[PDB]
């Protein structure tokens, strides 16, 4: 009935003067523009609809027609930002953040998914979302005693387009805004919908990755543990945004980080740093380079919990760009550490496997691995201990790469593999 | 020396 309509079809209904025919005519757009294949939304805009369908948002009297109109704009504003841009030129984030309250709750829920749509184009109409005052209606709609008492895919929608209030730089959200969503989402990390919990840490992602001062508004709201917690998640879609939410935390102060380390993170990290998916494993590792890159005290509790033997697993066998991470890791942990760190890691078998990698056709690992080796060497003469090391680094291949390092097309790799050469073989 | 989800969903059903 309203299935496979032409978009002059459309036209001709939105334009008779007959609410009804309209009505029919923008579910037949809403058909259009819900199927997967190719969506005529450039033809739609083309034939001058946003407008009418912004018109039909204001339709309090035919709530139908506001959903199906809702819901046209909202696929019209899931394109492209020229398409999404369309939906905004044509007055919608007003209209829609009047129809969050609207009584019909499929509609209020196709208003939030309207607006994420929106505010999901970029920094700039986030803002223009949020200066249009959309944040104390979508957090209004939460403030229930009970999360679980909410449509679960209401919630999902709703938890969804405040990540997208979150997200994206230059610039990070007002921070007024943040301070405004965040006991919210700190709210939301403690539900137990997994796809909430996903979008609730993607969120906090989101807003710890930035300067400190941005890591602190997130961290003084207590939910690093809780994200530890999630860290420890079976669900991958929830351990991703979980771990990359930690490891954004973890670039901040040392103070910040020492938070994570209390609330047991390095604990989940013998998985994390064997998970069977690349990514969390690159995560994990990036994560463990800034937690090594910190304070003694905080390098020593990478070792009490065992996690230099995983960082020289992931140095012998990972993904290059894990490796990458690992290396970073092995660089922060030798320019920080205590020499007795130092030599434990040597005792772990680090020099192998860091050996191994300088054969990269990648000039910054090479770098890292040679401020790591330089770092290791300086250890060891404070023990008189050089000649021990320069045979293992002998005995297993590495004096070898380190030579034909100074013949090396970058200044930096050749200075450092020469300065190592003759300081120490 | 520290170093540091689709944004938009069509409604298909």
């Amino acid at each position: 009935g309203t299935v496979n309509w032409s978009v002059e079809d459309i036209v001709k209904g939105i334009n008779s003067n007959n609410l009804e025919s309209q009505l029919q005519a923008t579910q037949a757009a809403r058909k259009l523009l819900s199927r997967e294949k190719q969506p005529p939304i450039d033809n739609i805009i083309r034939a001058g609809l946003i407008p009418k369908f912004v018109s039909f948002l204001g339709k309090t009297d035919c709530s139908p027609i506001q959903f199906e109109s809702a819901w046209a704009l909202t696929n019209i504003a899931s394109g492209t930002s020229e398409q999404t841009k369309a939906v905004v030129d044509g007055g919608a984030i007003p209209a829609f953040i009047s129809l969050l309250a609207s009584p019909h709750a499929h509609i209020s829920e196709q208003a939030v998914w309207a607006l994420g749509n929106i505010a999901g184009d970029g920094s700039a109409f986030r803002d223009l979302v949020i200066k249009h005052g959309a944040i104390d209606p979508l957090l209004a709609l939460l403030a229930v005693p009970d999360l679980s008492t909410l449509a679960c895919g209401y919630l999902r929608n709703l938890t969804w387009t405040l990540s997208n209030l979150c997200r994206n730089k230059n610039p990070a959200p007002p921070l007024d805004a943040v301070e405004q969503i965040l006991p919210t989402l700190v709210r939301l990390l403690h539900h137990n919908d997994p796809e909430v919990l996903a979008d609730s840490c993607w969120a906090i992602s989101y807003l710890t990755d930035g300067p400190n001062e941005r890591i602190e508004m997130v961290v003084k709201k207590g939910v690093v543990p809780q994200l530890v917690k999630l860290l420890g998640a079976t669900e991958l879609p929830i351990v991703t945004p979980a771990l990359r939410a930690i490891g954004n935390i973890v670039t901040g102060t040392d103070e910040q980080t020492q938070k994570v380390i209390d609330a047991g993170a390095l604990a989940v990290f013998p998985s994390l740093l064997t998970n069977p998916k690349t990514n969390i494993q690159k995560e994990a590792t990036w994560t463990m380079s800034n937690i090594t890159a910190g304070r003694q005290d905080q390098i020593q509790q990478v070792v009490n919990h065992g996690l230099v033997p995983f960082l020289v697993g992931v140095l012998s066998k990972a993904d290059f760009k894990t490796q990458k991470e690992a290396a970073w890791a092995i660089t922060n942990y030798t320019s920080g550490g205590t020499v007795e760190q130092i030599v434990y890691l040597v005792h772990c078998g680090i020099i192998e496997p860091l050996m191994n990698l300088l054969s990269a056709k990648d000039t910054k690992i090479i770098q890292v691995i040679l401020d790591a080796i330089s770092n290791i060497f300086q250890a060891a003469e404070k023990l008189g201990e050089t000649e021990k090391l320069s045979i293992m680094i002998e005995e297993c291949g590495g004096l070898d790469k380190i030579e034909a390092l100074q013949r090396h097309e970058n200044e930096s790799v050749y200075k450092a593999s020469l300065n190592l050469i003759e300081k120490y073989f | 020396p520290k170093r540091q989800v689709l944004a938009k969903i069509p409604r298909r059903e």
